[PDB]
C-alpha cells in the first residue's frame, strides 16, 4: 500500500514563486528522513534537499543553497518544498525519495544516517519555468 | 557536471556479463561511505537497486552484483534479459559538499 | 554483572538461529559497551547512550550471531534483503542499539572453515523476531579467507533490546 503522492508542479513566470508538495501512506512518516531531487530533462539526477526525523537536521545541494527551502508538514504527514527566485537551469522534474529510519548515535549526539539510498519513490512533479 | 565520472554509455551482447564502472573520489567513496545503485527505466521514477555495496532488495534478481575496494565501485548484470534497458545511477555521500552525489547515468541496452 | 560474556564469548551462533539472551535483576552497566573503539558500527535507534541509565528496563534482551561484512546494514529498520527477510528481522519502531565489530582472527581461518550458514529459500518471509530452525536445502555456507574483500569478512554483530514490565 505504500506510496507516494506528488501534486504542485506547473508553468512558473520566472521570479514569481512555486511551493512543492509530497504525500505519503502506508508506512510511519514522523519516523523517516525525506529527500529531495530533481532532474533536469535528458540529464542526470541531482540531489536537493533533505529534513531530519523531527526537523532539526537540514542540509542542501550546491545550485539551490538559498533559493529553495524544505519543510516537512508531520500532523497530515506531508512534505513541502518551497522554492523562489527559480533560474533558466531549474526546469526539471522533482522526486521525493524515503530516506532512512535511521536516526542512529553514539556519545549522544543524535545524526542521520550518511549510508543508505533513497528506498521508494513518487512519481513526481515537473516544473516548467521560462520568460 | 556531476561528482562521480563513470561511463556514459555501455551496451553488450544478450547472454553476456556486462560490469558498469562508476569509480569516485577520496573524499566520498575513499572516505568510506558505500555507493548505492539504481535503475531508472525510460519515463519512469528510479528505484532502489543495491545498497551498500552488495546487498539487493527483494525483487530484484541475484543477477545484478556489487563491488567496492578502494575508490571504485561497479554494479555487474549476469546474463541479461530484453527486460533491463533502462538507466542505471551510482550513488554515494559526499563528506566534503556534506551531500549526497550521484553519477553521470550509464545508457544500458541489449545488442 | 550481566554482559561480559556475550560480547567476548569464544563461539556465537550463525545467523540461521540465532541465540538470544535475556538478562534481568542484576545490575546495568551500560558503560563498558560504549567508549570503545574497537566498535565498527553503534547505531542505537530508539533512546540514546550517555542516557542509558533509567533502570526500568526489565528482561533485556541481547541477540548475537554473525553476518559477513556489508550485510550489517540490514539490521537497520526497514531495510529488505536477504538477512532482513529470512534469517533475523527487526521491527520498526525499535528501540534497540545494533552493535557490531571486526573479526580479523577468529573467525576467518587460512583454509577458511565453512562452519557459518545463512538461510537463502524461505516462503513467507519472517515477522519482527522470528526464528525457523528448519532446514527442508534452504542454508548455505560462506567461505572465509583471509584475504578476501573488506566487505566479505564476517562482522560479530550483536542487538540490544529492550522492553518495560
Ligand atoms: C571484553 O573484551 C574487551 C576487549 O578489550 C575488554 O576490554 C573487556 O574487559 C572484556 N570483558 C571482560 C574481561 O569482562
Amino acid at each position: 500500500q505504500v506510496q507516494l503522492v506528488e501534486s504542485g508542479g506547473g508553468v512558473v513566470q520566472p521570479g514569481r514563486s512555486l511551493r512543492l508538495s509530497c504525500a505519503a501512506s502506508g508506512f510511519t512518516f514522523s519516523s523517516i528522513a525525506m529527500h529531495w531531487v530533481r532532474q533536469a530533462p535528458g540529464k542526470g539526477l541531482e540531489w536537493v534537499a533533505v529534513m531530519s526525523f523531527d526537523g532539526s537536521i537540514k542540509y542542501y545541494g550546491d545550485s539551490v543553497k538559498g533559493r529553495f527551502t524544505i519543510s516537512r508538514d508531520n500532523s497530515k504527514s506531508t512534505l513541502y518544498l518551497q522554492m523562489n527566485s527559480l533560474r533558466a537551469e531549474d526546469t526539471a522534474v522533482y522526486y521525493c525519495a524515503r530516506g532512512v529510519q535511521g536516526y542512529y548515535d553514539r556519545s549522544g549526539y543524535y545524526n542521520l544516517d550518511y549510508n543508505y539510498g533513497m528506498d521508494v519513490w513518487g512519481q513526481g512533479t515537473t516544473v516548467t519555468v521560462s520568460s | 557536471q556531476s561528482v562521480l565520472t563513470q561511463p556514459p554509455s555501455v551496451s553488450g551482447a544478450p547472454g553476456q556479463r556486462v560490469t558498469i564502472s562508476c569509480t569516485g573520489s577520496s573524499s566520498n567513496i575513499g572516505a568510506g561511505y558505500d555507493v548505492h545503485w539504481y535503475q531508472q527505466l525510460p519515463g519512469t521514477a528510479p528505484k532502489l537497486l543495491i545498497y551498500g555495496n552488495s546487498n539487493r532488495p527483494s525483487g530484484v534478481p541475484d543477477r545484478f552484483s556489487g563491488s567496492k575496494s578502494g575508490t571504485s565501485a561497479s554494479l555487474a548484470i549476469t546474463g541479461l534479459q530484453a527486460e533491463d534497458e533502462a538507466d542505471y545511477y551510482c550513488q554515494s555521500y559526499d563528506s566534503s559538499l556534506s551531500g549526497w552525489v550521484f553519477g553521470g547515468g550509464t545508457k544500458l541496452t541489449v545488442l | 554483572c550481566p554482559f561480559g560474556e556475550v560480547f567476548n564469548a569464544t563461539r556465537f551462533a550463525s545467523v540461521y538461529a540465532w541465540n538470544r539472551k535475556r538478562i534481568s535483576n542484576c545490575v546495568a552497566d551500560y558503560s563498558v559497551l560504549y567508549n570503545s573503539a574497537s566498535f565498527s558500527t553503534f547505531k542505537c535507534y530508539g533512546v540514546s547512550p550517555t542516557k542509558l541509565n533509567d533502570l526500568c528496563f526489565t528482561n533485556v534482551y541481547a541477540d548475537s550471531f554473525v553476518i559477513r561484512g556489508d550485510e550489517v546494514r540490514q539490521i537497520a529498520p526497514g531495510q529488505t534483503g536477504k538477512i532482513a527477510d529470512y534469517n533475523y528481522k527487526l521491527p520498526d519502531d525499535f528501540t534497540g542499539c545494533v552493535i557490531a565489530w571486526n573479526s580479523n582472527n577468529l573467525d576467518s581461518k587460512v583454509g577458511g572453515n565453512y562452519n557459518y550458514r545463512y538461510r537463502l529459500f524461505r516462503k513467507s518471509n519472517l515477522k519482527p523476531f522470528e526464528r525457523d530452525i528448519s532446514t527442508e536445502f534452504p542454508l548455505q555456507s560462506y567461505g572465509f579467507q583471509p584475504t578476501n574483500g573488506v566487505g566479505y569478512q564476517p562482522y560479530r554483530v550483536v542487538v540490544l533490546s529492550f522492553e518495560l514490565l
